């Protein structure tokens, strides 16, 4: 749910950078 | 300076 | 609905004549043919149970920000305040509907009567042949009858 | 869904028949042709275990900012304020659905009986032929029974 | 999705059948044919793990503004501002799917048995024939058994 | 993305065959044919790393602007504001998805036994044949055994 | 992208096949045909690393603007202001994929053995044959052993 | 970009070819045909730097505008402001993309032994006839062996 969501958008965060 | 914390410059 | 429950009863007769067969397999050749008769309950349970579980570790918490006033004077006034971080595990389950819940199994061997060591031994062997589970409920009986 | 629970019927029987014919493979030049029974039951889960863990390092913080005020006069006020970085791991785990969850394997050696040496032999070359896992509650049962 | 866990017991099962003939490839020289038999079980996890990891380092922080306030008159205020830059490593690691989690394998030699030094020496030749990892759990039996 | 899986296994395979065959270019002259046998494992991950580092340099800043005031009276101010620049490395990485992560190879020399001068300097022939890497955990089994 | 790691593989055996030439177009006039064997092992590297790094020189500052009160009374007051103006280098560095990472080379001389002034002489002159580089980690045995 | 780096692998190739011509130019008249072998190693950088340098001059600065005050009562009050201007460079470099990084020579001479004084003149020759550099890390030897 909203803690998977926050996951997916940390490992979002790890691509672009 | 981080995210919910204090340090206001 | 009620071809839902129709089928679901075909599956549970299924899985007993699956079981019975292995049964038969096994015993056949040990026992022979007419020297033994078995019988196989299967009970499915069908619910829908969808699970999800939000846990937290208590006792390694990480500091993220942290004030801590400590005036003296006599007085002594300590002010803190601490925000922490927390290990975060967050489990979406979702069970399989058709799971056997309980399952029963009966043998009985033709006399001519059954030693209790060589009870014991088909009981063993049964016990693996079926995946006996006393944790789940599970029964297996085997006895010596007189068949007629 | 119940047709999704017949091909699960199927893959659990798949997965005993070639355990069946391992079985076969590792006993027949061994023991010979009508020597031996086995059986194999296999029970499989098929959830659908979805986690997502989030895990910090207390014991390692990262000084970002930082205010410490020191006054003395007596009076000795000590004002701090700090700001943390932390090591964040964010790890999403999707298990496979099937998943063997026990293992029951049941072997009967005809007699003429078997010596203990050989029997624990034969057990040692299951362990390995199958895949022996007791931690994870499988069970290997062999024997010595007579055949009739 | 039934039809990726039967081509993934379809992997596994071809993943068992190159190690088996790797081992025959070994063994039917140094034996020869017939005097062995051999059998593989390769369990493979098929999850889907990827993790974020955001690594700090404590240890060696680089001032980029600084203030330092110091009076006296005693009286001593010690005011003090500081804000730091820290080495940052961001790494996103996307685990492949299907993995060896577990290898069990197990040799039968057949007797006329065989000395321990030359057993020793078998598993010696298949630890680098299989590729033995010990600390992933796996598992290599060899013994020498009667065959029929 | 199960066909991906078969692709990487078939890629191991090849990598096996191709280290097996180098194998043989160096072993047929120095021990001739059917004197030996060798098998070799090779394990390869297939992550998808991709790390970001940002690392400063914190003994050799550089002051960028300054503000310095000191006044005396007895009473001693020392204010200070300072604002420096760093060496800042910014690194993108990206590592290659199948990378060896261990090899296993086994020699087996047949008997009619080597002494062990020649098994070492065999050894030091491989060492270099396979690219053997101590550090990365790979193993090198050099034995002589009696072939039938 | 598995089609592009078959192509690594490819330029690995490449380059192996290259150095194998120049090993043998060296070593045949000096040895002779079929006196010696050789092979060649060589890792690369197919990372994407891509850097940026932002230098600049503390020990050398230039002065832009500068403001200095200096006022006495008793009272000493000496307020400062300063801005500077730093060296600075700005390099953004894209790594070649494909770097050998290390590299193997083994030879083996057939006796009839070899003495070991010969042998250091072989050594020096397939250094530079091949471009051994220690600092990289490479390796070069040379041995003399017994052909078959 | 494997294609690249394919190309790559044949830039190098082709300028090692180059340099062996050369020797052989050089070495064909003075040593003869078949009483020399010499192969060339060269190890080329593909990198793709590119720096901008911003340099200033600090010791000589030129004082723009200037305030100056100065009074005194006892009191001295001694303000100051200045901007000054200086010695500004920009310089932006794009260094290739393939260069030499080392080169290794290595040249063997057929016995019948050679003088030092004249294997000397050789190294000397061949310092020139292929630009050796040693302050790049290049290595030229030159051994006197027996041809078989």
């Amino acid at each position: 749910v909203d803690g998977i969501q926050a996951e997916m958008r940390a490992m979002m965060v790890e691509a672009t950078n | 300076r981080t995210d919910g914390r204090h340090i206001p410059a | 609905a009620s071809a839902a429950r129709r089928k679901e009863q075909e599956l549970e007769r299924s899985q007993e004549q699956a079981l019975r067969e292995k049964i038969d397999s096994v015993l056949l050749p040990i026992l022979g043919y007419g020297n033994y008769t078995a019988q196989v309950d299967i009970q499915m349970d069908f619910s829908a149970v969808e699970q999800t579980r939000k846990r937290f570790d208590p006792n390694t918490p990480a500091t993220r920000s942290e004030y801590a006033l400590e005036d003296y004077n006599g007085s002594v006034r300590k002010e803190s305040t601490r925000n922490f971080e927390l290990d975060t595990t967050i489990s979406h389950e979702r069970k399989q509907t058709g799971t056997v819940a309980r399952q029963t199994v009966s043998v009985a061997i033709k006399d001519r009567p059954m030693s209790e060591s060589e009870i014991n031994a088909i009981r063993q062997v049964l016990i693996g042949t079926v995946g006996f589970d006393q944790g789940r409920g599970d029964l297996l009986n085997v006895l010596s009858v007189k068949f007629a």
